[PDB]
Order: C-alpha cells, then structure tokens, then sequence
C-alpha cells in the first residue's frame, strides 16, 4: 500500500503511510483472525525486503511472529503460517559482490518450530517473467536489468508488477540463486 | 435561494453538475450532514433541479464552472 | 553616505481593508494600521463538502486557505 503512493516498508516495524500500523501487527491480526476462525488452510505469507542481501535476518524477524499461537480447526494442519518462496527470502550480506547463502539459517530456525511450514522457489535456470504482487520488488528488478515492467494498482486492495527477467547460467548471482533453494530442501529434517 | 436554468437541448449527461455541487455534496461527504437534498439528478439522459422552489443553492457557480461545454445558466437576480 | 531612500511609500487610505497583511510583513515594521472590526470567526472544518472552494475564492483578505495536503511518509494517521 505504500507503494501506491511510492514507497515501500522495507522492514518489519515501519508503519504504513497514514495508518501507522505495521507489517508485525498486521501479519498478527491475521493469523489471531485466521486461527480463531479455523479455516483450512493457514496464513500464507510471502514476507518483507525480499530479493535484496541481507534480508535472512528479516525473515526471521517474520518467522518469529507465530512463537505463540497453536491451529486450531477441525481439519488436519500443524502449521499456522506458511512462509513461501523462501529461496527468495534467504539471501545473506551486503550487495550482489558480498552475496552468500543464509538457507542453513533459515532452515535451523524452521527445523526448530513445528509451526512453520516452507516451500521452495528453486529456481530453474532459464528465462521466465516475474509476477509478484507487490510493485516495489517488481520496479526495483526493472531498475535493475532495464526490461520491461507492468504495474496495476488494484483500488483499496492490493498492488502488481510483471518484470521479465534473465536467470541465465552465466551469472554468479543465477549461480548462488540456484544453489540456495537446494541448500533448502537438502538441509530439511522433516 | 437563486435559479439555476439547464438547456436540456445540449445536456449530455455527464453528471458532473451532480457531482461538483457543493449542496449535494453535504450528504455523503460531510460529518453529521445537516440537509440531505440535492439540487440536481440526471434522469433520462439530462440535468433535473428538483430544487424547484430555489431554495438551496447559493450561486456558488461550481455547478457553471464544472459543466464541459457551457450549458448551465446562473441567475443572481430575483427569479 | 548612511541612506538611501529614494522615493516615498503610503497608503491608499480609502481603499486598505485593515487587513494587516503588509503590517504583519514589513520588513521594517513602518506601517500602521488598525483593524476597523473585532470579533472571532471559526471554521468547523469537518463540515465543509471538499470541493467548494468559493469562500478561498471571494475572500477579500485571502485569509482563507486550503491547507495543504501533506506528503505520504508524514501524514502520520491525520
Ligand atoms: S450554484 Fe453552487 S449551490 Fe447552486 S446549484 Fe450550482 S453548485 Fe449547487
Ligand atoms: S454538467 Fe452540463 S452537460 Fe453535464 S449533466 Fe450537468 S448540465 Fe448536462
Ligand atoms: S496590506 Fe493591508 S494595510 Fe496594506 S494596503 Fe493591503 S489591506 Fe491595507
Ligand atoms: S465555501 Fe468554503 S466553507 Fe463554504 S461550503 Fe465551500 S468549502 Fe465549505
Ligand atoms: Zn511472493
């Protein structure tokens, strides 16, 4: 929403323009709203400052939001959130030169909790366009390689953003972004 | 309390003499409105002032200003 | 050689409204003028239906403004 006058919340704790709420709050109504109701499937979030270095430290930040809540429906599910494309989420250090992988990180944490189920967004090393619907992921990786980019604002609701984008094999950075969703499912447990 | 007069003959319908008016503004966009009546509706294609009476609108020329091609008269003398 | 002035500055007196707009901005504080009425005049902003701005217009001492909309990331919830 703060795209929709051009910003973005970059992390967990900056509140929104004009509601002065916060992605922490937000993310905890819902799963408060979510358990109580009991619907089948948990809350599917996708997370803040992501395909940026570094943000291992906030996805944590994010994952640590569930410590204290239990599912309760009369479905089978052990999770109460569910955080996707993690691949994306687990990136480490300072710029695209300093950048490792944090997967082992992230996977010890999500190896710890029983709350929390993943996925992976393993990357297939091709060519493919990019659809989030968050816009400033979508504008930042148009900045970046200088492509096409699609954006629709929905009113009172949601945000958009279609980028084509290169993973090619030629590409350190393809390199560690293939290599990081492997590290993911290798280190898993359960 | 003036008279506004709308040429039906070159009224399109556009419905912004509806939407710019100040008076018909109040209810919806006021807190605790005071008076909910508007002057004007656009029934069947045109402008209709249900302010029959002229007793509501107060020359404020936002209704003349907003019309896209000139088809609302103001009258500031005694009708 | 000290000072300069060349010329005069006054007031048309039949036709300054008291407003105090050149009072209140002189730089050297040399006009004087007194407003002729005295009172109070309040403005119930959460009455006003938006797009009205005919007391901004006919305001004869453009005291009237419509305050400014503030950017996005200093609204802060007003
Ligand atoms: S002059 Fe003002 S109050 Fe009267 S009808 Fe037009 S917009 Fe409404
Ligand atoms: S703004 Fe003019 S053209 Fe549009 S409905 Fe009113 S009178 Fe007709
Ligand atoms: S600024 Fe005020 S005092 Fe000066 S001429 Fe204008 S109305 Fe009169
Ligand atoms: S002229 Fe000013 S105070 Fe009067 S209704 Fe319009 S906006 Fe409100
Ligand atoms: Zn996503």
């Amino acid at each position: 929403e703060a795209w929709a006058w051009g910003e973005n919340c970059t992390t967990i704790n900056d509140p929104v323009p004009y509601f002065d709420i916060t992605p922490a709050e937000i993310v905890k109504g819902l799963i408060e709203t979510n358990e109580y109701l009991g619907l089948p499937h948990s809350v599917h979030i996708h997370g803040n400052n992501l395909g940026n270095p570094g943000n291992y430290k906030d996805t944590l930040d994010t994952l640590r939001l569930a410590e204290s809540y239990k599912a309760k429906n009369k479905f089978g599910r052990e999770q109460v959130l569910h955080n996707t494309h993690i691949q994306f989420h687990s990136y480490k250090g300072t710029s695209w030169a300093d950048f490792e992988s944090g997967a082992k990180e992230i996977m010890d944490y999500v190896n710890a909790n029983k709350n929390i189920t993943c996925d992976i967004g393993q990357v297939t090393l091709d060519e493919t366009t990019t659809m989030t619907a968050d816009g400033p992921f979508e504008y930042h990786l148009n900045q970046l390689n200088h492509i096409k980019w699609a954006n629709v604002d929905v009113e009172l609701e949601t945000g958009s953003g279609v980028v084509p984008y290169i993973y090619d094999k030629n590409i350190k950075v393809c390199g560690i972004q293939w290599a990081i969703g492997l590290e993911l499912a290798l280190y898993a447990k359960d | 309390a003036f008279a506004v007069h709308v040429n039906m003959e070159r009224c399109t319908g556009c419905n912004n003499c509806v939407v710019a008016c100040p008076v018909n503004a109040l209810e919806l966009n006021t807190v605790n409105p005071s008076s909910t009546d508007k002057i004007y509706k656009v029934i069947n294609g045109d402008a209709v002032i249900l302010d029959v009476k002229h007793e509501l609108c107060a020359g404020c020329g936002i209704c003349v200003d907003a019309c896209p091609y000139d088809v609302i008269q103001l009258s500031g003398q005694p009708p | 050689v000290g000072q300069k002035k060349l010329g005069n500055v006054n007031i048309i007196d039949e036709d300054c409204c008291t407003c105090r707009w050149c009072a209140i901005n002189c730089p050297t504080e040399a006009i004087t003028v007194n407003k002729i009425f005295e009172g109070e005049i309040t403005f119930h902003a959460e009455k006003c239906p938006g797009g009205c701005s005919t007391c901004v217009d006919v305001c004869p001492a453009n005291a009237i403004y419509l305050p400014t909309p503030k950017p996005a990331k200093d609204m802060k919830g007003q």
